[PDB]
């Protein structure tokens, strides 16, 4: 189960 | 045992051939159960594990949801790295990323990871206290500051000890079958003359689960690790895993040499011997 | 840029036994970037119906990929990998040994 974001690098 | 989630994704940007190129995939331990690939046409997350299968539409559907956001903000990533390493618009490049957490042999959380390399170098990683960042270059301190300042290390700590491992316990019990076995390795040695005075005693370890396995060769208890040629662990594609390791051995001496196999579905460690 | 060379093994599911099928992998890993062209032969020939696992990596960074084919032995038939990238100037070729 995934983690919500990918932040902006 | 021990076990653990992990995440791995891969952005390629494909300068005038489209869109940038990008490739998720999940494991438990060294089992694979889910992908995306965004060049393919259902644009969902899909499984790749028999017990994942199981899950229902609102986990697949928002799994897909967030792989779907994740592939546009690294279509934006290539084009902020590009910006900060003052790249033209004519190469291809890659952003990786990986996360993920691991528990210990009382299923409590362990450890915890989110990290990324620009172009197969450390571009920046989450340190072990899940508080700061370790930044390889200027770029990357750019990147580093953003992320201290949107407190996206605590957004993820709390990811990593609560919902990470909760989900990997869950996965490690509905798929029980398949995560919580282990394969023996399957042994056998071949033997092959080289020339007149010699031969290649090969020690083979087939269809082992997990992919974690030692395996060496001693000459009259003496480890020959120096003079030993052992290839990287293999998968067979079924999902168990193969490898092998050889010594030169000269005339009569096969009796000199055991191979010893280390695995945690053997019951004891085995020591091998050509007789 | 980082450009590291692929490793490759050319390989059965199972120990190779002429005329009961099996498949055969050609493992490609410790690669970087990640373009790169892997084709299975069969007495030289590309084999067409070549499937391969999704692009993953190593805690280096570096890429895997296996590629397979389903195939029965025979005692004649050669089999190879053939495999092009970046840091290799032609395309290298590893024959299939049935006890590597």
């Amino acid at each position: 189960y995934m983690f919500p974001n990918a932040p902006y690098l | 045992g021990s076990h653990s989630m992990r995440y791995f994704f891969t952005s390629v940007s494909r300068p005038g051939r489209g869109e940038p190129r990008f490739i998720a995939v999940g494991y438990v331990d060294d089992t694979q159960f889910v992908r995306f690939d965004s060049d393919a046409a259902s644009q969902r997350m899909e499984p790749r594990a028999p017990w994942i299968e199981q899950e229902g539409p609102e986990y697949w559907d928002g799994e897909t949801r967030k792989v779907k956001a994740h592939s546009q903000t690294h279509r934006v990533d290539l084009g902020t790295l590009r910006g900060y390493y003052n790249q033209s618009e004519a190469g291809s490049h890659t952003v990786q990323r990986m996360y993920g957490c691991d528990v210990g042999s009382d299923w409590r959380f362990l450890r915890g990871y989110h990290q990324y390399a620009y172009d197969g170098k450390d571009y920046i990683a989450l340190k072990e206290d899940l508080r700061s960042w370790t930044a390889a270059d200027m770029a990357a301190q750019t990147t580093k500051h953003k992320w201290e300042a949107a407190h996206v290390a605590e957004q993820l700590r709390a990811y990593l000890e609560g919902t990470c491992v909760e989900w990997l316990r869950r996965y490690l019990e509905n798929g029980k079958e398949t995560l919580q076995r282990t394969d023996a390795p399957k042994t056998h040695m071949t033997h092959h003359a080289v020339s007149d005075h010699e031969a290649t005693l090969r020690c083979w370890a087939l269809s082992f689960y997990p992919a974690e396995i030692t395996l060496t060769w001693q000459r009259d208890g003496e480890d020959q690790t120096q003079d030993t040629e052992l290839v990287e662990t293999r998968p067979a594609g079924d999902g168990t895993f193969q490898k092998w390791a050889a010594v030169v051995v000269p005339s009569g001496q096969e009796q000199r040499y055991t191979c010893h196999v280390q695995h945690e579905g053997l019951p004891k460690p085995l020591t091998l011997r050509w007789e | 840029m980082i450009q590291r060379t692929p490793k490759i093994q050319v390989y059965s599911r199972h120990p190779a036994e002429n005329g009961k099928s099996n498949f055969l992998n050609c493992y490609v890993s410790g690669f970087h970037p990640s373009d790169i062209e892997v084709d299975l032969l069969k007495n030289g020939e590309r084999i067409e119906k070549v499937e391969h696992s999704d692009l993953s990596f190593s805690k280096d960074w570096s890429f895997y990929l296996l590629y397979y084919t389903e195939f029965t032995p025979t005692e004649k038939d050669e089999y190879a990998c053939r495999v092009n990238h970046v840091t290799l100037s032609q395309p290298k070729i590893v024959k299939w040994d049935r006890d590597m």
